[PDB]
RNA sequence: ACUAUGGUUUUUAUU
RNA sequence: GCGAAGAACCUUACCUGGUCUUGACAUCCACGGAAGUUUUCAGAGAUGAGAAUGUGCCUUCGGGAACCGUGAGACAGGUGCUGCAUGGCUGUCGUCAGCUCGUGUUGUGAAAUGUUGGGUUAAGUCCCGCAACGAGCGCAACCCUUAUCCUUUGUUGCCAGCGGUCCGGCCGGGAACUCAAAGGAGACUGCCAGUGAUAAACUGGAGGAAGGUGGGGAUGACGUCAAGUCAUCAUGGCCCUUACGACCAGGGCUACACACGUGCUACAAUGGCGCAUACAAAGAGAAGCGACCUCGCGAGAGCAAGCGGACCUCAUAAAGUGCGUCGUAGUCCGGAUUGGAGUCUGCAACUCGACUCCAUGAAGUCGGAAUCGCUAGUAAUCGUGGAUCAGAAUGCCACGGUG
């Protein structure tokens, strides 16, 4: 009966572990409906170019937090077993609730 | 038979619908003297309203939404602006006359390094 | 630089469909609060209603009209000396000298409101009556009298 | 820098999640609200506040790299010392050359 | 002037990152702590080991390093045994249970790490260096790369000057993005002088 | 139109 | 307002007195102990000594490894010295159109020619001419960013005709507009006439959302002081080592009969005040963001709605609009200063912190010789947010309104 998350910062490796848990909940749920979005933000910062004064020369920072709630047809007993042993690459973040 | 224009502007972007034949001002469900234009810049959508005049000869109708009032009125405008110059053949020689027709993309500048308050250079009063 | 203005289009003021009653609170107002120079343009006239004889709808014109000068003196630089020539004053300049005046002359006072201190010098400003004020048109006067070198 | 820098958070860090963070929320059991001008609680409290160093007070996080403590940068990961050279040659997660 | 970093354009693109792992703002400086411990550490017992590179990942509730070398036996061992004394001191560094994995690097006569190591072995004989480094591109070159340069800097003996010495061939390349080049720095140490020698390498735009 | 003056010494050649 | 984005004990170096030294910190080897936890007595504490608890990891049962200490032989430590031992890092003209090779020629050679000369251009870009022809580095383009249309993507976002109704875009309906995202197409001198050693390319007009690198960004050729810095780093050397080392504690780094360096708010009525009234963009947040009510003079304390951070909180945006009111008076104002009360956070705010209240009460009405800065959403001007953070900014980084 759970619901599920991911969260990543390179956008091309959120539709790749998009592409990781679909089909792990493919895998025990015939139903289909594909992947929902929500929420995408995003942040930018400056620092000091050199570690030593140099205080007026700067450099220029940013990222994009991306995050589908992704949604599940069947989050049925079996197919939640699955994602208890979710790996799934590094440099993505999770949660399974209820 | 109905007419059709879209604009936008700084955070804000309207939708404009016009009938042939003599009727309603409307804009967020409201009257067009109702509750809009009544600050410091008031008559931007009107500017090309002008040229053809409420209860006179068409039906209007506004939707709009986000930012400030003054956006949303200069979305609005080529908004409006977009649906009369398909109203009439001649009209729209008399809108890119009167320059409604360029669309306004001048926004904002932006930073770079070294500067202060979006712009210019680290300042002194004096000397 | 050549590539420049010239001068950017101002939209006319909407109550009385003037570019100059449009360039008049451009200049009038200050820090950008345009909205309080709209509570003084007309607030203004209030006592040049009826002294108008050219009616309300030309009761500052008539101030304009005062001054229309084709030539100022200016002081400029030929090599190591620096002499007094003739430059032309043109139309799109000619109808705004003297309104550039009289803002001048009102920020410069302090008595009563700014509606107040702006009719002081419109009551004047087509009759020149006072001490000392067309001393303020000797800059076109010394310019329909220059003679420099040829 | 000094190389004595690098370990003076390992104590202060610790109490901070064991007590620094919730005693204040928690208060309830070392306090009285029925007794009118009665003190049974101050010098078993000032007691608790004791010992030195392991503060709520006093916390740095540092470069632990170098020691020192200015120029840090919880955004970055790292102090801006080091960013550079870090962030040049891939080792700070995504951190590139892109500019505005 | 100021000069934009050949590598550091390029990261994320046909380039990785040296490490992959998610955190936010109230532990990202605590885990790359853990990350930069690790390396100081697996660096200095492996002085001596041909390795190139070192990448690190955070699975689920555990940490993993992957060590690359052009010498892979060495180091692996016969097998998977004699990295448990690295491993049972990585997993307390990062306070997670550990993983330790291995990579076989492509072409060292090719690699910005290995060329330069190439002459590194002839500084450690004492010759010119100007002949030495030229001669280990000209060997890269006859085997691949379509553009790749070296240069050496400071106290080389060599004059009192701050400029260096050099040799290019090919495309640096500027632009391409997916250029993923290969880019080093190694100091010599020798008598007289600490001697950097900086290598780069542009293979193919896929 | 006028508006002067600034000691001596202080770098690159590779095997 | 730089490095020292928040200099109570902290940070941190200086001064003073303690506590101690193969060292707070590194590493090889041996040796006593698990790592740890709690408390008593002496000291403010660094330190000096007991009383109690735990005995993990590990095994040829011979004993051992992490780890915590003690110590020898080697060696460490230093905001000490060395930017005239060296790297790594660094000003700026200027984003100017120049810097530099091979072959031929020319010269006694260094070298020059070339790349200069004529025009066009943002341009060593092109055109003209040609004892020089070609080339690498820079220029251009790439990358990147913005407008128009089509196509693609849609929940905790969106809504045009229309049923049902958690009365709600909530379900049916839609995938379009917005809002957030991607990929294309369109602008090419294309088109006309004019000018141009008639050529590069320019000068106008039409047509278009847009016209002439469409517009805006990213980018630092050769050379510039062999710049600033061993105070982030290493790293060669020197000096101290029974200390110039580091662990506490107390004063200091916000002494002052005086100078420099810059902002913000006002000196007002194109302004303030009190009461109404219209409209946000971008961020923050569960040992949290905190809606309310109560005590009280009040900070706030005490409890607590909604919300897990796209149908909640932070939050009446403010200036503006409008009404009431007021002057040339150092003012209705201001409330800077000085005690007394408190409120918060914290060994601790006395000294250097913030918020509050009854009271008191000064300065400011252009301001030194003389001079500063850019071309439009630009200058000018008012609110909103975040970082640092146990606990404060007016400084730092961002957001929108009026213009």
């Amino acid at each position: 009966r759970i619901r599920i998350r991911l969260k990543a910062f390179d956008h091309r490796l959120i539709d790749q572990a998009t592409a990781e848990i679909v089909e792990t909940a493919k895998r025990t749920g015939a139903q289909v409906r594909g992947p929902i979005p929500l929420p995408t933000r995003k942040e930018r910062f400056t620092v000091l170019i050199s570690p030593h004064v140099n205080k007026d020369a700067r450099d220029q920072y940013e990222i994009r937090t991306h995050l589908r709630l992704v949604d599940i047809v069947e989050p049925t007993e079996k197919t939640v077993d699955a994602l208890m042993r979710l790996d799934l690459a590094a440099g993505v973040d999770v949660q399974i609730s209820l | 038979n109905q007419y059709y224009g879209t604009g936008r502007r700084k955070s804000s972007a309207a939708r404009v619908f016009i009938k042939p034949g003599n009727g309603k001002i409307v804009i967020n469900q409201r009257s067009l003297e109702q509750y809009f234009g009544r600050e410091t810049a008031r008559m931007v959508v009107r500017q090309p309203l002008e040229l053809v005049d409420m209860v006179e000869k068409l039906d209007l109708y506004i939707t709009v939404k986000g930012g400030g009032i003054s956006g949303q009125a200069g979305a609005i405008r080529h908004g409006i602006t977009r649906a009369l110059m398909e109203y009439d053949e001649s009209l729209r020689s008399e809108l890119r006359k009167a320059g409604f027709v360029t669309r306004d993309a001048r926004q904002v500048e932006r930073k770079k390094v070294g500067l202060r308050k979006a712009r210019r250079r680290p300042q002194f009063s004096k000397r | 630089r050549r590539r420049v203005i010239g001068q950017r289009k101002i939209l006319p003021d909407p109550k009385f469909g003037s570019e100059l009653l449009a360039k008049f609170v451009n200049i009038l107002m200050v820090d950008g609060k345009k909205s309080t120079a709209e509570s003084i343009v007309y607030s203004a006239l209030e006592t040049l209603a009826q002294r108008s004889g050219k009616s309300e709808l030309e009761a500052f014109e008539v101030a304009l009209e005062n001054v229309r000068p084709t030539v100022e003196v200016k002081s400029r630089r030929v090599g190591g000396s620096t002499y007094q020539v003739p430059v032309e004053v043109r139309p799109v300049r000619r109808n705004a000298l003297a309104m550039r005046w009289i803002v001048e002359a009102a920020r410069k006072r302090g008595d009563k409101s700014m509606a107040l201190r702006l009719a002081n010098e419109l009551s004047d400003a087509a009759e020149n009556k006072g001490t000392a004020v067309k001393k303020r048109e000797d800059v076109h006067r010394m310019a329909e009298a220059n003679k420099a070198f040829a | 820098a000094k190389q004595s820098m690098k370990a003076r958070e390992v104590k202060r860090v610790a109490l901070a999640d064991k007590y620094f963070a919730k005693r204040a929320e928690l208060k309830a059991i070392i306090s009285d609200v029925n007794a009118s001008d009665e003190d049974r609680w101050n010098a078993v409290l000032k007691l608790q506040t004791l010992p030195r160093d392991s503060s709520p007070s006093r916390q740095r996080n540092r470069c632990r790299q170098t020691g020192r403590p200015h120029g840090f940068l919880r955004k970055f990961g790292l102090s801006r010392i080091k960013v550079r050279e870090a962030a040049m040659r891939g080792e700070i997660p995504g951190l590139k050359k892109a500019s505005w | 002037g100021q000069k934009v970093h050949p590598n550091g354009i390029r990261l994320g693109i046909v380039k990785p990152w040296n490490s992959t792992w998610f955190a936010n703002t109230k532990e990202f400086a605590d885990n790359l702590d853990s990350d930069f411990k690790v390396r100081q550490y697996l660096t200095k017992e492996l002085a001596k080991a041909s390795v190139s590179r070192i990448v690190i990942e955070r699975p689920a509730k555990s940490i993993r390093v992957t060590i690359h070398t052009a010498r892979p036996g060495i180091v692996i061992g016969k097998k998977g045994e004699d990295v448990e004394k690295l491993r049972k001191v990585v997993a307390d560094i990062a306070g997670v249970p550990a993983q330790i994995n291995i990579a076989e690097v492509r072409k060292p006569e090719l690699d910005a790490k290995l060329v330069a190591d190439s002459i590194t072995s002839q500084l450690e004989r004492r010759v010119m260096f100007r002949r030495a480094m030229k001669r280990a591109v000209q060997n890269a070159m006859r085997l691949g790369a379509k553009g790749i340069k070296v240069e050496v800097s400071g106290r080389l003996g060599g004059a009192e000057i701050a400029r260096t010495e050099w040799y290019r061939e090919g495309r640096v390349p500027l632009h391409t993005l997916r250029a993923d080049i290969d880019y080093n720095t190694s100091e010599a140490h020798t008598t007289y002088g600490v001697i950097g020698v900086k290598v780069w390498i542009f293979k193919g735009e896929i």
